[PDB]
């Protein structure tokens, strides 16, 4: 008994996608529904990560790292290891041999276009500009996808500034 | 060691694959090894075939190098595999850890959500899940 | 802290309802959840021979199925001779959230489609049959009522 | 029936030549020719089912009833096992089992050829058609020129499988007998004062090879007052009567090729 208690968010996730898909025959037009709509999740999780953590703030990109697979660490309950720095320092890879948000959601549905992971992009963006850190998301590998590994991309676009007084 | 699979629905059968150990199941049972479980239900069933329990049937419907060993979940899902060995030294208890695997392997092909549940299981990595066990247990 | 991703994901389900049905929400996540439930319910208080039918009140196997999940116990449990009956509850979750003025009571059913879609049994009352309305009154306090699949 | 069969083979030895005893084993083969009835079979069977029924046992009273039926293909007298079968095929419909279904089908086809009851034929067939995509596409075709052979008088092809006596015997029938899955598609149910309908419903077909188009009727439902897809003129309403008039199809008579399904698959209310 509980081993897991949050399966159920990857049923849920399973739901959502399913019902988009349907409503939605595009694996675009869901990309972006998930896309956004793990913007605003991730607008809801940066803040309570940031209360708990107590981060200072993100000022270097291997900090960021750490922050964010921290989060995972404890959101997820997943252990991404950082890897594959830019030269500049703008990317970074994050391992997950276990997807942790899907169980076999599964390898085939016929739908090539169709990403899983675009929550987990959407909210490590959402998360982001709320520290002030517009940086781009997407995923290099995917094991959905025919994979061996999932892996998270991002790159350092820009730095964000409060303006306007 | 044919463990002629058969998962059952409410009544019909979404996935009942002829499979052991070695190759496939050669004997020409397969359609009348589900008329087997339609006398397992509607005559064997009793009262009792259906339970609140996870179910341990050491044996609910016995015959010759055919050896049926039953499980019934709260969804009303009946889990069959049959011994099909006259007799061979292996004993219930991994019977019973095999229900649990097989248990855990068909409630995580539920696991997908494009699945619809009650139809038959597309999943090839369900499938492999399957065919592990019978390649191990048989 | 797991459960803030379950909270923040219902809420901005919450948030977007498109007009073509009020609740898109099919029941797979109820079917496929208690499936999960029941994995780790590897054992209930049901006798290892077949024949001895006994049922288990679903009202108490809802009872356990929140503590897996909603982790606080329904309190009010009041029922009909028949298979209708209801649940009276003074605190829910995704309510709890929500302020105890009964000023924001339309968010309802995504909660009590939930407690729906799970599978029936034969014997009735054997705990995992399910087809709920809900009558949120108070914010906190919803009210579950159900209403077996059969009469 | 093992025995029967061990006769089948013990016959064979015989054959092969027939110094001492062996006049013996000769009248044994002789006493065991007399023992080649094998109604045996068919009296072990009907106690086995009459018990099977006596602790509330369906399925074995019906797969030992498959075995009667087909014992008695073997006594060649297929007139009771089509009874048989026929009683036998509603019980596999409602249990879906999609793999025994089919199989017992094939047999019953059998039995209606062989009897010639051409009307359990045309049924039996246009259930196989209505879902045939586990068999071979040109099996299904070629079930369906039979069949509208056979709606309109022609025999079936399969000449060399049929034989002249079940040849006398559908030529000689068919004085009495007389009159894939789609749906029915009402625009409008519960009529009101001043409407019309046209066709509407929607004849999807599941089998692969098409349904001659040619003809088609729909009779008025009586409700209330009496009265790959293929979308077409035919457009029977275009009258008024009194509201609140609902609708309500008992057949397709079904004039695409063949006459009239025969089978009821033609549901009332989806």
């Amino acid at each position: 008994a509980k081993k897991v208690n949050s399966e159920f968010l990857t049923l849920t996730y399973g739901a959502l996608v399913t019902q988009m898909l349907r409503d939605f025959e595009n694996a675009e037009d869901v990309n972006k529904q998930l896309e956004r709509i793990g913007y605003n999740m991730g607008m809801r999780l940066i803040e309570d990560f940031l209360a708990r953590t107590s981060a200072p703030r993100c000022l270097e990109m291997r900090e960021t790292a750490d922050r964010i697979q921290q989060a995972f660490r404890i959101y997820l309950n997943i252990q991404p290891t950082i890897s594959n720095w830019s030269p500049a320092s703008d990317e970074f890879s994050l391992v997950f041999d276990s997807n942790p948000l899907t169980e076999f959601v599964e390898l085939p549905p016929d739908l090539t276009n169709l990403r899983y992971s675009a929550i987990l992009s959407g909210c490590i963006r959402g998360a982001l500009e709320m520290v002030q850190l517009e940086v781009q998301c997407w995923f290099v590998q995917d094991q959905l996808k025919g994979d061996n590994v999932t892996e998270l991309r991002v790159k350092f676009v820009r730095r964000l500034e409060e303006v306007i007084p | 060691m044919a463990f002629c699979i058969a998962v059952i629905g409410k009544d019909n059968a979404p996935l009942y694959l002829t499979t052991s150990d070695m190759e496939q199941e050669l004997e020409l049972q397969y359609h009348v090894n589900a008329a087997l479980d339609v006398v397992e239900e509607k005559c064997l069933i009793g009262k009792g075939a259906p339970e609140s329990k996870e179910l341990y049937l050491g044996l609910l419907y016995s015959t010759e190098n055919h050896k049926i060993y039953g499980f019934v979940t709260n969804t009303r899902v009946k889990f069959i595999v049959v011994i099909d060995s006259s007799n061979v030294a292996l004993r219930e208890n991994e019977v019973r850890a095999i229900f649990r695997n097989l248990h855990l392997l068909y409630t995580d092909a539920i696991c997908n959500p494009f699945y619809i549940p009650g139809e038959s299981l597309t999943s090839k990595k369900f499938d492999r899940a399957v065919q592990k066990l019978m390649s191990g247990t048989a | 802290s797991e459960e803030i991703l379950f909270d923040c994901l219902h809420a901005e389900i919450v948030n977007y309802c498109l007009d073509s049905n009020k609740e898109h929400d099919l029941a797979t996540l109820e079917y496929i959840g208690f499936t999960t439930g029941y994995r780790l319910i590897e054992r209930l208080t049901r006798e290892v021979s077949r024949f001895k039918d006994e049922l288990e009140t679903m009202k108490f196997i809802c009872t356990d199925f929140w503590m897996l999940i909603y982790k606080k116990q329904v309190d009010n449990l009041r029922t009909n001779n028949h298979g209708m009956y209801v649940v009276q509850d003074k605190a829910f979750r995704f309510l709890t959230r929500i302020s105890p003025g009964t000023k924001q009571l339309e968010h309802a059913p995504k909660f009590v489609a939930f407690t729906c879609g799970l599978v029936r049994g034969a014997l009735s009352n054997l705990g995992i049959n399910s087809t709920v309305t809900a009558e949120v009154q108070s914010i906190p306090a919803c009210k579950f009522h159900i209403e077996v699949n059969r009469n | 029936m093992k025995r029967r069969d061990a006769a089948m083979e013990a016959y064979a030895a015989m054959q092969a030549s027939s110094v001492a005893e062996q006049q013996a084993n000769m009248q044994l083969c002789d006493q065991e020719r007399s023992y080649n009835h094998s109604a045996a079979i068919i009296a072990l069977l009907s106690q086995a089912m009459a018990q099977f029924k006596i602790y509330k046992c369906l399925r074995f009273r019906k797969k030992l009833a498959i075995d009667m039926a087909e014992e008695y293909l073997k006594s060649g007298d297929h007139a009771k096992a089509l009874t048989l079968y026929s009683l036998m095929l509603p019980d596999y419909r409602q249990e879906k089992w999609t793999t025994i279904f089919t199989d017992v089908l094939l047999k019953t086809l059998r039995c209606a050829l062989l009897s010639g009851s051409v009307a359990d034929y045309i049924a039996c067939s246009v259930e196989a058609l209505s879902l045939r995509h586990q068999s071979d596409q040109s099996e299904r075709i070629l079930i369906l020129e039979n069949l509208w052979q056979v709606f309109q008088g022609v025999p079936p092809m399969p000449k060399t499988q049929l034989t002249p006596e079940a040849q006398a015997l559908w030529t000689s029938a068919l004085a009495n007998v007389k009159s894939v899955e789609m749906c029915a598609t009402f625009e409008r149910v519960q009529l009101s004062n001043d409407d019309l309908l046209q066709l509407q419903l929607i004849v999807r077909v599941l089998t692969d090879i098409p349904l001659r188009i040619r003809s088609f009727h729909v009779i008025l439902a009586d409700a209330g007052n009496p009265q790959s897809y293929y979308q077409l003129f035919c457009s029977t309403e275009a009258q008024q009567f009194h509201e609140n008039t609902q609708l309500r199809i008992v057949r397709l008579e079904a004039h695409m090729g063949t006459d009239q399904v025969a089978a009821l698959l033609t549901c009332s209310s989806n």
